[PDB]
RNA sequence: GCCCUGAAAAUGGAUGGCGCUCAAGCGUGUUACCUAUACUCUACCGUCAGGGUUGAUAUGAUGCCCUGACGAGUAGGCAGG
RNA sequence: AAAUAUGUAAGAAGUCCUUGUUACUUAAUUGAACGUGGACAUUUGAAUGAAGAGCUUUUAGUGGGCCAUUUUUGGUAAGC
RNA sequence: GGAAUACUGCCAGCUGGGACUGAGGACUGCGACGUAAGUCAAGGAUGCUGGCAUAAUGGUUAUAUGCCGCCCGUCUUGAAACACGGACCAAGGAGUCUAACGUCUAUGCGAGUGUUUGGGUGUAAAACCCAUACGCGUAAUGAAAGUGAACGUAGGUUGGGGCCUCGCAAGAGGUGCACAAUCGACCGAUCCUGAUGUCUUCGGAUGGAUUUGAGUAAGAGCAUAGCUGUUGGGACCCGAAAG
């Protein structure tokens, strides 16, 4: 027998393929499991992983998040990658040229990006132009933005947000919320 | 490319020829380093006697340790120590550098292990027969010198006797060289433990504790 | 009923030392405490204001605050299976600079200097502590020292 | 679907998945929200502070959307102008032919001042405006026309 | 595929560490010490056989 | 029906299953409870040093 | 009972609700009916416009 | 020290039994010998981990392949069938 | 006044040099915080180990316990 | 005085007997012996020889023999129990469906999203099509009247993948999304300050505060679906004394 120090037969807590059944997605996945295996180039090893992620872990990169990321110094001529889908943002007016590799573009998103004289390519299109991620600028969306995570850590004085199905006064607003009704959180 | 292959292949048969003679040069040296040092302590004793004094030896810089207790019903503290010394199954063994801060581990761990001072002979047969190396978490036998150099080369050490040397002499990269060695998985002693019961002290009637020099006869029947 | 008041169990803990009662000397008020300072805690039971609770007796922490008559100390308290972080407001009479912290800094200075002198000769150093090694060979001499040889002593009562 | 369900994998183990000591029984602790003030108090402040007792004014026969004033930030605004017709005014900024934007028509009822609008005059007509909404419309050569 | 031990099977012995070749060839698993004459001081043996 | 009253038996084992660690250190930690008026003025030394370091960007 | 961190539901089913359940299977059925009665009203109402 | 006395309970019975007296008893020492699902080496099953591999190259890329480690289980969780 | 248990420390979130901010503080360009610029990356400041570190969400069962060495309270005692 | 010998330890000294194993399936590695050709025990067994045919061998079954094995199910600290149920067999026999939800995953579209109340249509409860609304989301805060989200490249500091520059490398510089800690700014509540003005009671600019908010600070949601979990329901199945 062995005094074990570690849980035996523990599996890594890590996705190993995408959960999806999307034929095409398993092809991209088949692409970059080759690119990441047969090149160094940190970039591939990253996208190959990013492909396995679930819809929460792939929050949308916005069109304006792209516009701003390009204002970075020595950025403007890089091609921004978004292993996930890119949405449109009514709120920027000036939107630069540049070519954007994503998984999906909303209608209005490739609209903006094209009309600005720019390109909208799929990832495998990126793969051929840049087998090593040359001039790629990977972008990730605001994960902790979900309505869901508002309630994570709900507790006295935690400042979080109750799971309350229908809000207002008369809805968890009295005893335990104000010094005048019992106490305060 | 048919004349580029032998061009590199015999560029490696060349390389391997040199390393093989360097090793020879070293191993032949080490021999005398031992041969002399051991001789010296002999005559040092004879001389101090001659002059009516007493040569007293340097305290041992190295011990080898064998866990001789099973895994269950062990108290938390010595249990912890037993692990940090990589001794987490019965009859496994490791080498320990003797300093105050390891000496008190051996204390804490004593009625579960039997240890002492290994001879060159024992350290040699232990590594040859049962020496495996730790590489990428894996336990790999030391079948060829290439394996050691691949991993201990950065510290010197590019042969098995380089390893042995760094162990018995202790010093510089003992930490690394010794950690490179997987804990030794010894068998039960062929010929028995020489004692009615193992879990008394070696002084009290056998096994467990520092049996000093005597460790060697044990490990040789476990090896 | 059981009793678990705030100063319960502290009949000897918050007691003054033998023949060291009354007035707390003025060294205790002249010491200066900065944030990040490491202090031992040891309540003075004659200074009833700003006492540590009896738990924190003998514990050692870091200053996170220096107010008028007190320091704020951060103590890591184990509760359940996790360490929780505690803010303490202690008057200066219940606090003390940690010696082992003052020795550390001395060794930092000492280490900088040894490093200077060494590099101002390009030579090596070893700046880090090694533990107590074995023992090298010796030759005890027998001159003036012919071994008095002892033996065990017989039993003997004497009442 | 049932065939996908744990209670198929439990077939053949006593007690389903519900223990031997503690059983699965009819309502231990009581049906619904029993004793929120008693044996379930901890959960009911923590997870639900505020639940018990009153606060504020009653209002008899409150009619929702007497209070109907949907909000629109400058943040958008230019969305209420058809995609195509938009760049027209955008490139030809003028106090002469500035696009009249009827926000009440679009379903709103108050312009709020979040964001930045480009320096291009606009006729904004709405019930109610934030003080800053006005201040930013005026900033870029527009005006607010209060309507009803 | 099969761990061969060098303390048997002279071949894998020779693969690891040569010199074995010269070791064996030059005996020296024996080899005699050179004789000396150091005799222990009179105080030494007085004390040995003491009491 | 009297029953066992108390113990801390096993409670150590439980705590050490996945337990202790320590409690997470941060350069720039929580100014919770630090002297207000020290803080107030510190806001302004900070505004300054930054503002001052703008005198190098332009 | 009350447990975990979940919304506080108010599902009013304490009343023999099962006795008064209306499922609209005849959604298809009564659409056809609704038409086979608009055409047949248009028929008798001559050229008038319904 | 060992032995003897002190030493009385109910079906017929218990150094486990037989039986053992320079013991097959008591104290001690020395060797050999027997034996676990434990230890050592090896095969095979599975689990986990780390790699290699569809460049065009007959039939499995969630596949093939190389390597290391590990395997008790109620209540219970999950997975694959 | 032990033994055994028990707090903290053993550096990069560090060290030193120059001098910048502020409404705090000082008799005071004094301090106290926080920084710019410069210098020191071989043992960067004990040992051993690390089968990887960190982290989030959600949910089961349980919430009668009992035993042994030692410490120990009640009881003549108890398989209390 | 000069030897032996015991005891202990070392040999990369030689050697006999017995036992179990023989995984792998072209080559490739490290070697060893050779003056060489070449040979080898060197990254896992080959050679020679014999035996078996209504048979050798093997699977199953019955019996005998050696050792071993109490009755399951249950509650329980503890059951083979002198605890309960169960004589035997077959067939039936228990976590369901629904309304509303939590978390996670898949999918569609995305600052939007949901065709199915209804209309159109049909090869007729299907499939195909659709206008107005409505719902949820894109605004918060306050008991309310109400007011309502850029000083700044939508801020500063510190980690930070990836990318870029130099390097032959090691390394150094640059930019640094997600995430994290911290300082600050913005919106509402609160407590102050109370300008220009006005009809003298109206108005509320501005600047603040160890106060406060389920907020802002280049949106993420809406919808179908599944497991697990939640509440109400006969609510996993059978069971009261009662009313
Ligand atoms: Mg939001
Ligand atoms: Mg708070
Ligand atoms: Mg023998
Ligand atoms: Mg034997
Ligand atoms: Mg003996
Ligand atoms: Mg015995
Ligand atoms: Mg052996
Ligand atoms: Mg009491
Ligand atoms: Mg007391
Ligand atoms: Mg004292
Ligand atoms: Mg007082
Ligand atoms: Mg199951
Ligand atoms: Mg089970
Ligand atoms: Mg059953
Ligand atoms: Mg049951
Ligand atoms: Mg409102
Ligand atoms: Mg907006
Ligand atoms: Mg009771
Ligand atoms: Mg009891
Ligand atoms: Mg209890
Ligand atoms: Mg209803
Ligand atoms: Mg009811
Ligand atoms: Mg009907
Ligand atoms: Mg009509
Ligand atoms: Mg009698
Ligand atoms: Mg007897
Ligand atoms: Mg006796
Ligand atoms: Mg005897
Ligand atoms: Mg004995
Ligand atoms: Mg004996
Ligand atoms: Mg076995
Ligand atoms: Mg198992
Ligand atoms: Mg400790
Ligand atoms: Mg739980
Ligand atoms: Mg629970
Ligand atoms: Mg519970
Ligand atoms: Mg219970
Ligand atoms: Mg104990
Ligand atoms: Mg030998
Ligand atoms: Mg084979
Ligand atoms: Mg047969
Ligand atoms: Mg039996
Ligand atoms: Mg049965
Ligand atoms: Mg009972
Ligand atoms: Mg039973
Ligand atoms: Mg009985
Ligand atoms: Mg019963
Ligand atoms: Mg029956
Ligand atoms: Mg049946
Ligand atoms: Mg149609
Ligand atoms: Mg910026
Ligand atoms: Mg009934
Ligand atoms: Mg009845
Ligand atoms: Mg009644």
């Amino acid at each position: 027998g062995i005094d074990h120090t570690s849980k035996q037969h523990k599996r890594s807590g890590h996705r190993t393929a995408p959960k999806s059944d999307n034929v095409y997605l398993k092809l991209l996945v088949k692409l970059y499991t080759f690119l990441a295996r047969r090149t160094d180039a940190p970039f591939n090893k990253v996208v190959l992983k990013a492909l396995f992620l679930s819809k929460i872990n792939r929050p949308p990169v916005s069109v304006s998040r792209i516009a701003r990321a390009l204002k970075q110094e020595g950025a403007a001529n890089k091609t921004v990658v978004v292993v996930g889908t890119v949405t449109d943002d009514a709120r920027i007016f000036e939107f630069p040229k540049t070519t954007v590799a994503a998984l999906r573009f909303t209608a209005g998103a490739r609209a903006k990006i094209v009309k600005a004289g720019g390109e909208c390519i799929t990832l495998d299109q990126l793969a051929v132009r840049a087998p090593k991620g040359q001039n790629t600028l990977i972008l990730r969306g605001p994960r902790n933005s979900r309505e869901a995570v508002r309630h994570f850590g709900m507790g006295p004085h935690k400042g979080k947000a109750p799971r309350i199905l229908s809000t207002g006064r008369k809805f968890e607003r009295a005893r335990g919320r104000r010094r005048s009704k019992g106490f305060k959180v | 490319t048919a004349e580029q292959v032998a061009a590199e292949r015999a560029a490696r048969k060349a390389a391997n020829k040199e390393k093989r003679a360097i090793i020879l040069e070293r191993n032949a040296a080490y021999q005398k380093e031992y041969e002399t040092a051991e001789r010296n302590i002999i005559q040092a004793k004879r001389d101090a006697k001659a002059a009516g004094s007493y040569y007293v030896e340097a305290q041992h810089k190295l011990v080898f340790v064998v866990r001789i207790k099973g895994i269950n019903k062990i108290p938390p503290k010595p249990r912890k120590v037993l692990q940090l010394l990589r001794l987490t199954r019965i009859n496994s063994g490791t080498f320990v550098k003797v300093t105050k801060a390891t000496l008190e581990l051996l204390k804490l761990i004593e009625p579960y292990v039997a240890y002492g001072y290994p001879s060159y002979s024992t350290i040699r047969q232990l590594v040859y027969k049962r020496g495996f190396g730790k590489i990428n978490k894996q336990r790999v036998p030391l079948s060829d010198n290439a394996i050691i150099e691949a991993n201990l080369g950065k510290y010197g050490i590019l042969s098995i006797d380089d390893l042995i040397h760094e162990i018995i002499t202790v010093g510089p990269h003992f930490k690394q060289a010794n950690n490179f060695l997987w804990p030794f998985k010894l068998s039960n002693p062929s010929g028995g433990w020489g004692v009615p019961r193992k879990f008394k002290h070696f002084i009290q009637g056998g096994s467990f504790g520092n049996r000093e020099e005597f460790i060697n006869k044990l490990v040789k029947s476990m090896n | 009923g059981k009793s678990h008041g705030y100063r319960s169990r502290t009949r000897y803990m918050f007691q003054r030392d033998f023949r060291k009662h009354g007035a707390v000397h003025l060294s205790t008020y002249l010491k200066v405490y900065k944030v990040g300072d490491i202090v031992d805690i040891k309540a003075n039971g004659s200074i009833q204001k700003g006492m540590p609770h009896k738990f924190y007796q003998g514990k050692t922490g870091v200053v996170y605050n220096v107010t008028k008559s007190s320091v704020g100390v951060i103590i890591n308290k184990m509760v359940g299976n996790r360490y929780l972080e505690k803010r303490l407001n202690l008057r200066v009479e219940h606090i003390k600079h940690s010696k082992c912290r003052q020795e550390f800094l001395e060794r930092v200075k000492a280490n900088a200097a040894k490093r200077a002198e060494a590099k101002a000769q390009g030579v090596a150093v070893q700046l880090k502590r090694q533990p107590a090694q074995p023992r090298e060979s010796r030759i005890v001499s027998t001159e003036g020292n012919v071994p008095q040889t002892l033996a065990p002593v017989p039993y003997e009562t004497f009442i | 679907p049932s065939r996908f369900t744990k209670t198929r994998k439990h077939r053949g183990h006593v007690s389903a998945g519900k223990g031997r000591i503690g059983k699965h029984r009819k309502h231990p602790g009581g049906r619904g929200m029993a004793g929120g003030q008693h044996h379930h108090r901890i959960n009911m402040d923590k997870y639900h502070p505020g639940y018990f007792g009153k606060v504020g004014m009653r209002y008899f026969h409150k009619q929702q959307a007497h209070f109907w004033k949907p909000v629109l930030n400058l943040d958008k605004l230019w969305t209420l102008i058809p995609e195509d017709k938009r760049d027209q005014y955008l490139k030809s900024a003028s106090k002469e032919t500035a696009p009249v934007i009827d926000t009440l028509a679009a379903g709103y009822g108050k312009i709020l001042g979040k964001g930045r609008i480009p320096n291009v005059p606009v006729i904004v007509k709405a019930r109610f405006v934030s003080k800053l909404a006005e201040e930013k419309i005026r900033a870029a050569g527009g005006v607010v026309e209060l309507i009803a | 595929v099969l761990k061969k031990n060098p303390l048997k099977n002279k071949q894998v012995l020779l693969r690891l560490n040569p010199y074995a070749k010269v070791f064996a060839a030059e005996k020296l698993g024996s080899k005699k010490a050179e004789k000396t004459g150091t005799k222990p001081a009179a105080v030494f043996t007085e004390t040995l056989k003491h009491d | 029906a009297k029953s066992k009253n108390h113990t801390a038996h096993n409670q150590t084992r439980k705590a050490h299953r996945n337990g202790i660690k320590k409690p997470k250190t941060y350069k720039y930690p929580s100014l919770k409870g630090v002297d207000p008026k020290f803080r107030r003025n510190h806001k302004h030394a900070l505004h300054g040093t930054a503002k001052a370091l703008a005198a190098a960007k332009k | 009972a009350i447990s975990k961190n979940l919304p506080i539901l108010k599902n009013h089913f304490r009343k023999h609700w099962q006795e008064r359940v209306k499922v609209h299977f005849d959604q298809a059925g009564k659409k056809v009916s609704r038409r086979n009665a608009r055409a047949t009203r248009a028929a008798k109402i001559a050229p008038r416009p319904l």
